[PDB]
């Protein structure tokens, strides 16, 4: 509710009519603890006090006119609502332009009089009210019928449905008293420390004073209404900066504060009440901290300092010391503790190990910031800890610092070592991958001592198995030498029951072997160091953790770190100046990149090329040579060694300095040391475009001045972009997380079996995306392969195991049935059965669980990785011709097939796609299908390796028959339609056939056709359908043939030319993606095809958005509106289907939602959100890109009429609930359908049914005061509301104790 | 430029938009900028002049100007900078009617005529002016100097 | 700990004997957000 004379009255104890301790007296001789029940002399005072300041509002103030803000001046009104105002007269007195208004008074002569000031704001409001309005409003309507007689019948039946929630007088809008803060929260800034200059918070609160009595003394002392109303104005003036301060010039223009500070900039300073509220912030035993390394300590572990740790644990130190003998009290403890000592420190060795650490970083994002680590004794400032958990953080320790919190109790120490640690968090919850994945000093280690190493000292001595390790590092035999046979004891789980298999002598090389017997028992152990650990290393962690377990797994990983780094000292290499090798050839391939573009640059000078493909030729005949130095250097690099082993003459593998910093895989790439090496990175213009000549030297060798320009000019470019990045992402990880906010895993599971099917992408060329990757941890509803047996089950699992069943065995089997979020029968909440099983430990974790944060943080620190993207011919040859590189066999889905003269087949069906199948069974190879497509071999026909499929003239778009037969130009007159048009230099006379706008006012009907006619004279039918073969010629079409020639079934009719043609936008990585999450309409949008049946097309060029057809045949003929700009992608004479690409252009959601499906525009976003991250190099797995969606997709226009509000707007969880109530109990046609309204992120978090949360998210301007407008009532079980006002979540353990207590 | 207007607490306000009611009827242009009302003390933003003086005179008595001079608003350097030029002047001579300036005490940075001169209990019972007023305290010859 | 002080000194009182449990109240914070709506001119009571 809202505030009116009497209700804030209730607040106000005794006046402030001017602005001008606890337990003691005044005078100050009842001083202390003393007496107490004893009223003291001079002053009548007690010493009896209590604590309550705060809730007390001290202040009354009554103005004799009013004022507020938030109902005066806000971008949705309320005053204005309830009167019927604008804001800009509520503004000015107390829609067109200023000038407009004063124009409009001049003319409309005198009317006028004038209005008033505050009081005609607050009088309005006493022949005003609310349960009234249902009786009147829509009498008005009634009198120019009809429609609104049923609207109050409505809203009547919406009071009605109260009287529980009821909205509450406008008369609270409007202030007679002006509230003011309580005393503490409104303090004196100190200047230097006792001096007391001026508040933030009460220069503007001495004006709520002063503007009370100089209205109230001059209505006494009498005085003009010149010197009344503008003290109304200036009553308005600080009242109206008070309580907010926005779109308007008052106060004080920087002195002590710089803006104003109001109540509004107190809730909405710059983002809310978060801060103070929320946020809580700063806690009792915090620390920050700064870094080091720590080698020595564990993965398990926490390398603390000496003083800090005092300092922080005290309260336990005492409750020691105290209460078992040591310290007398708590008190002869302190004089020993304020002097420091020995003992202390021996005492405090024993509750290290009973109480852990909880460390982050200043920027946390991910579920990988608040990873909690076991305390352990270290007498050194700087903290240790472990190499592994750093890449999870993200820090290259230069300069960040670690925050420390609390591990105190007994209840919440449970949730440390049992939730989020080291000791706990292991894989990935995001990806299926591992996260304790190394970087630098590790994964070198590793190969630097695994590596097919040249001869070495050794040749080949053979070694049993404990004897190994220790002759390769006692004398002579080096450590990496290569091949050394080995009786490895191995063990491999076969057939279900522990350590199966015997031993074995297998190839290596050493360092290799003498890792090979740390091994505990599991893994494929020699076949496995082969090769390399490239990307391997991570990839053997993960199976040790996909294989093993929890128990053995840690010992695996563990040495990788200890030793790996033990491996990278040992080998001990070097950063030199001849370490690295540039090609002696600088002065050729330079020289010849200078002459390719000399020779063009001949041709700018005399005249060859055009202008503008100048610059590009010189451009990409420089680039030409940029890939062939770069492959120069990477040839005379890499296979370059040349050494005699015994038997002399043999090339290996150089193994030098850089090399083995990017093979092993340290961080960066190999497009970063080509810099250093040969050829400099070419730095675009501050525009984009790029100029004619490049750089032509090396980072190593001595340069020139005007290089670096150029250089600088980008690197500012790319500082900007790693800093401002920050922001956005930092926006982004919120905007998500502030969409789905309480979106939980509840209850048990999904009754429905129902869902979307799992294919690849298959994406143009070769395999993008497997089948593997997708269906990890999808739990199957049906789902049956093979040729009608049983192979997977009703509700078991897809974890690893059966994987590699569905995927080594019976590969042609590529759609699969899958489950979603979406896809399930309780609402509130989600069911367990649905989603996926994406964690760290045990796969399935237990019920009541987050999963939209998991997501929207996993989510989160990928909007850091993705970089606005940087800065990123039409030859007919290779592209309008189909070529394949493997050997196999075609396969095709959805399409018709017609013979052609000579004996080939050709394509005329447009929804068509090219599926290759190989000797296994799955889709290799498959090119999307353009219009008009004479093909090789059809189906069932083998296609080999490196071939031409299909073969088309681009610059055309054919039109071919289906019959054969002769042509008949039928309503073809020339001069209308039609005028003889001779070709250039051939000169054929090729009948064009011109635009429907060009044409006559009068000759519109007319339409050009072709009708295919046998000799006999009867016209040719179509072979199936009633409809006969003819066909019609669009405009601007270059017709060859004339009348009465021979055509059989299947030739080139006319020449329809290119649309357009290439198009090329650039997609971003993330502005793009924002877009994509705030979801917005395409730029260029493309019109798409309403409801199922045959398009025409329909009325004439005049005037308006040209051609309105009718298509859409038996029912529905809606008529539709074209816009002209484009080229009609869709011929008319068609059946166009529920969702077809009409026209060129890009994909709008609100028409591939509205008009298709559920699993259509999910895999629209899906895929194409795939995409943008995985261009790049993101793993954006199914299950939780669709979170973002899944959560999205509530918000439905009712379709039916019943107990809900005809077509108004409600969520999908009182929509499906509604529905199913009404079926077999309740009611049946009330039953009422909802059709989907589906927003971006902005828009649908706004809707929450909480109404303490969106009083903070959002303009807390508006929304505190909406919350209070509409008189809402919280009575909420989400996490939005149990953060704020100190009430319990449901998070993990939480869900046990809010089953029980709810 | 800031001159302070003092005012009376509980009509301090009502002075800071007397000045505002006056500023109409007296009229131009300029001169007052931005009123501000902080609060004995009123801040107001002025130029020096002749015009508003007038006004304030024909519109008292409670307070008018601060700073160093009523006429004139707002120097900064009171008396003790004088104090200093006193040293270069220079007497332990002191009669009864002649200006005996203060610098010790809570009489600092102020100036007084002595009242009284006593030989026998060496002191100088200085009238230091304060409030619009006089005020007599006896001050040591050192505690004060002949101006 | 942090929002409240006497939420703090009661828990003061709970963790060095090792008795433990937890109870809060009101979060302190929040009743800024409910007093600078009231003085804004709405009403803000902890009814029912």
């Amino acid at each position: 509710a809202l505030a009116s004379p009497d209700m804030i009255r209730s607040w106000s104890f005794g006046e402030v009519k001017k602005p001008e301790k606890d337990y003691e007296c005044l005078c100050g001789k009842y001083k202390r603890l003393k007496h107490r029940g004893v009223i003291c002399e001079k002053c009548g005072v007690e010493v009896t006090q209590t604590k309550v300041r705060r809730e007390r509002m001290g202040h009354i103030e009554l103005a004799s006119p009013t004022a507020h803000i938030w109902f005066l001046k806000s971008l949705p009104s309320r005053i204005g609502l309830l009167l019927d105002m604008p804001l800009r007269d509520i503004e000015r007195v107390l829609i067109l332009t200023e000038e407009q208004y004063l124009d409009a008074l001049e003319e409309f002569g005198d009317e006028f009089d004038a209005k008033m000031g505050a009081e005609a704001i607050q009088a309005l409001l006493k022949s005003m009210d609310l349960e009234q309005e249902c009786e009147q409003l829509r009498e008005e309507l009634n009198e120019t019928n009809s429609e609104t007689k049923r609207k109050k019948l409505t809203k009547r039946i919406k009071l009605l449905e109260a009287f529980v929630q009821s909205g509450n007088k406008p008369e609270w809008m409007i202030l007679t008293v002006l509230p003011v803060l309580p005393p503490d929260l409104r303090p004196l800034v100190p200047l230097d420390g006792g001096r007391f200059a001026t508040s933030d918070l009460n220069d503007l609160y001495r004006r709520v004073i002063n503007r009370n009595n100089r209205l109230k003394r001059l209505l006494d002392l009498a005085a003009p209404d010149i010197i009344v109303r503008n003290e109304k104005r200036m009553l308005q003036e600080a009242v109206d900066a008070l309580l907010d301060n926005g779109r308007r010039g008052r106060a004080i223009t920087g002195s002590n504060k710089r803006p104003l500070k109001s109540l509004a900039d107190m809730i909405k300073g710059k983002q809310g009440r978060f801060r103070q509220n929320l946020l809580g912030k700063r806690v009792d035993y915090s620390g920050r901290s700064v870094i080091t390394v720590g080698p020595y300590l564990r993965l398990h572990q926490c390398g603390l300092p000496k003083k800090m740790a005092l300092e922080l644990f005290k309260p336990f130190i005492y409750g020691k010391l105290e209460l078992r003998g040591l310290a007398t009290t708590i008190k002869a403890a302190k004089k020993m503790v304020e002097r420091e000592e020995a003992v202390v420190w021996d005492i405090l060795d024993e509750v290290i190990r009973e109480h852990p650490v909880l460390l982050n970083r200043a920027p946390t994002l991910h579920r990988l910031g608040i990873q909690a680590f076991e305390p352990v004794l270290i007498e050194g400032k700087a903290i240790q800890l472990h190499p592994l958990v750093c890449a999870a953080y993200n820090a290259d320790f230069d300069g960040d610092q670690m925050a420390v919190h609390v591990p105190l109790t007994l209840e919440a120490q449970l949730e440390a070592r049992a939730l989020m640690m080291s000791t706990n968090n292991i894989l990935s919850p995001a990806n299926g991958e591992p996260i304790i994945v190394p970087s630098q000093d590790v994964v070198l280690g590793l190969y630097y001592m695994t590596r097919d190493c040249v001869n070495a000292k050794g040749e080949g001595m053979v070694l049993t198995g404990p004897k190994e390790a220790e002759r390769l590092y006692r004398s002579g035999l080096a450590s990496l030498h290569a091949r050394v046979k080995v009786r490895i004891t191995e063990y491999e789980k076969d057939a279900n029951g522990e350590l199966v298999a015997k031993t074995s002598l297998k190839d290596t090389t050493v360092g290799r072997a003498i890792l090979w017997m740390i091994v505990p028992k599991g893994l494929p152990y020699s076949i496995v160091n082969q090769a390399l650990g490239k990307k391997a290393i991570s990839k053997m962690l993960n199976t040790c953790y996909r294989i093993l377990g929890l128990k053995p797994t840690v010992i695996f990983a563990d040495q990788i770190m200890y030793t790996g780094f033990a491996y990278a000292a040992r080998s001990g290499a070097s950063v030199g100046i001849d370490d690295m090798v540039i090609p002696e050839k600088k002065h050729e391939i330079i020289s010849e990149a200078e002459a390719e573009v000399a020779e063009i640059q001949e041709q700018f000078q005399s005249g060859l090329v055009t202008a503008g493909e100048r610059y590009n030729k010189v451009i990409d005949i420089w680039a030409a040579a940029n890939d062939r130095v770069s492959k120069a250097m990477m040839d005379n690099l890499q296979t370059e060694t040349v050494i005699n082993r015994d038997g002399q003459e043999e090339k290996q593998v150089s193994f030098n300095s850089i090399y083995m910093m990017a093979d092993s895989g340290a961080r960066g790439s190999a497009a970063q040391i080509r810099q250093l090496a040969g050829m400099r990175g070419l730095m675009a213009k501050p525009d984009g475009s790029i100029i004619e000549t490049p750089i032509t030297a090396n980072f190593r060798e001595g340069l020139n001045v005007l290089q670096y320009f150029i250089s600088t000019h980008g690197a500012r470019k790319g500082l900007a972009d790693t800093a401002l990045k920050t922001a956005n992402s930092g926006y982004l990880t919120r905007r998500l997380v502030d969409v789905a906010q309480d979106l939980v895993v509840t209850e048990d599971d999904c009754g429905t079996h129902e869902g979307i099917m799992m294919t690849p992408v298959i994406e143009g060329g070769d395999v993008k995306e497997p089948l593997r990757d997708r269906v990890l941890g999808r739990v199957t509803a049906e789902d049956v392969l093979k040729p009608g047996t049983a192979d997977i089950l009703v509700p078991r699992n897809t974890l690893l195991h059966e994987q590699w069943c569905d995927l080594l065995e019976e590969n042609s089997v590529d759609a699969v049935k899958v489950r979603s979020v979406v896809s399930c029968d309780t609402d509130f909440g989600v069911c367990a059965h649905c989603y996926g099983r994406d964690l760290a430990r045990g796969h399935i974790i237990n019920k009541g669980e987050a999963i939209g944060v998991i997501a929207a943080q996993s989510i989160g620190e990928p909007g850091t990785q993705l970089t606005m993207r940087t800065f990123h011919a039409s030859r007919a040859a290779a592209e309008s011709s189909i070529q394949v590189k493997n050997k196999g066999s075609i396969k095709l889905s959805n399409v018709k097939s017609v013979v052609n003269s000579s004996g080939k087949l050709v394509i005329t069906s447009r929804n068509t796609e090219l599926k290759l199948i190989d000797e296994f069974g799955r889709t290799k190879e498959s090119y999307k299908v353009p219009y008009g497509a004479v093909l090789a071999k059809g189906d069932g026909e083998q296609v080999a390796g490196g071939e031409t499929v299909a073969n088309w003239d681009p610059h055309t778009m054919p039109v071919i028959t289906e019959v054969s037969g002769f042509v008949r130009f039928t309503d073809m007159i020339d001069g209308q339609t039609i005028t003889r048009q001779t070709d250039e230099l051939t000169g054929l006379s090729s009948l064009v056939v011109l635009d429907s706008a060009e044409r006559t006012a009068g000759g519109k009907d007319l339409r050009p056709a072709l009708k295919i006619v046998d000799a006999q004279g009867n016209d040719v039918l179509i072979p199936g359908t009633d409809m006969p073969a003819q066909y019609f010629l669009p405009g601007k079409a270059i017709v060859q043939l004339e009348d009465g020639v021979q055509i059989s079934s299947g030739d080139t009719l006319a020449r329809i030319p290119q649309e357009s043609g290439g198009t090329k936008d650039i997609t971003g990585g993330l502005p793009r993606v924002a877009d994509l999450f705030e979801a917005r309409r395409p730029k260029e949008p493309a019109i798409l095809a309403e409801i199922s049946g045959i398009v025409s097309f329909g009325k004439e060029t005049k005037g308006k958005r040209r051609l309105v057809i009718t298509p859409v045949d038996g029912s529905d003929p809606y008529e539709e509106m074209i816009p002209k700009w484009r080229q009609l992608n869709v011929f008319e004479g068609e059946r166009v289907e529920r969702g077809d690409v009409i026209s060129d252009g890009p994909e709008a959601p609100h028409d591939i939602l509205r008009l298709r499906g559920v699993h259509a525009v999910t895999r629209y976003i899906v895929n194409e959100v795939q995409d943008v991250y995985r261009l790049q190099g993101v793993k954006i797995n199914d299950k939780h890109i669709e979170v973002i969606v899944r959560q999205m997709l509530r918000k439905a226009t009712i379709v039916n009429a019943g107990s809900s509000d005809f077509l108004e707007g409600e969520q999908v969880e009182y929509s499906r609930v509604k529905i199913a109530n009404r079926e077999l109990e309740a009611n049946g046609k009330v039953g009422a359908t909802y059709s989907r309204d589906l927003l971006g992120i902005t828009k649908a978090s706004l809707a929450t049914e909480s109404f303490i949360s969106a009083a903070s998210f959002q303009e807390t301007t508006r929304v505190l005061t909406e919350a209070a407008v509409a008189g809402k009532r919280d009575e909420l079980r989400g996490l939005k509301e149990n953060v704020i006002v100190g009430r319990l979540i449901p998070a993990g353990t939480g869900y046990a104790y809010h089953q029980d207590r709810m | 430029r800031w001159y302070v207007v003092q005012a009376f607490s509980g009509f301090e306000g009502r002075v800071a938009t007397s000045l505002r009611e006056h500023i109409k009827l007296h009229n131009m242009e300029d001169l007052f900028g931005e009123v501000m009302v902080p609060t004995g003390y009123v801040l107001v933003q002025m130029v020096m002049n002749d015009a508003s003086w007038h006004l304030v005179r024909s519109v008292p008595r409670v307070m008018g100007f601060i700073g160093g001079t009523s006429d004139r608003p707002a120097p900064i350097s009171d008396k003790e900078v004088d104090a200093i030029m006193n040293r270069l002047q220079q007497k332990t001579l002191f009669e009864p009617g002649e200006m005996v300036r203060v610098n010790d005490g809570p009489f600092a940075d102020f100036n007084g005529v002595v009242e009284e001169v006593d030989y026998e209990k060496s002191r100088l019972k200085v009238s230091v002016s304060i409030f619009g007023r006089a005020t007599p305290v006896e001050l040591d010859f050192s505690q004060v100097e002949k101006a | 700990k942090s929002d409240d002080v006497n939420g703090r000194t009661k828990m003061y009182k709970n963790i060095v004997d090792g008795n433990h449990q937890m109870e809060p109240g009101m979060p302190e914070s929040f009743n800024v957000l409910l007093k600078e709506i009231r003085s804004l001119g709405i009403n803000i009571e902890l009814e029912d």
